[PDB]
């Protein structure tokens, strides 16, 4: 009789996955004019 | 030492030195060694309550 054992490694399997998400943000409005540059009151004529 | 030499045998077959046991390791899953005088003997088969034989043969 020898009874004698042995060893190993130690050897382990996992799964492993990372995930992350999009969300896109808008932000708008009807055109009442817009930013001009010389403001100013005129007179037009044909 | 030797049977991790071989240069086709290297990879595959897992040896101890208990005080051997030629196992398979990695890719290789067949394994088998034949001798004539000394002893080459047993069988202790790996597959193990069925799901290492199952997950083997699925």
């Amino acid at each position: 009789t020898r009874v004698h054992s042995y060893r190993g490694v130690l050897i382990i399997t996992d799964e492993l996955t990372v995930e992350a998400g999009s969300r896109v943000s808008l932000s708008g409005y009807v055109s009442d004019g817009g930013t001009s540059d010389v403001f100013t009151i005129c007179r037009l004529l044909d | 030492s030797q049977i991790e030499a071989s240069p086709t045998i290297k990879d595959g077959v897992n040896a101890s030195v208990t005080g051997m046991i030629i196992t398979k390791a990695g890719d290789n899953d067949f394994v088998k060694v034949t001798s004539i005088t000394p002893t080459t003997s047993i069988a202790a088969t790996t597959a193990d309550t069925a799901s290492a034989a199952l997950a083997s043969i699925e």
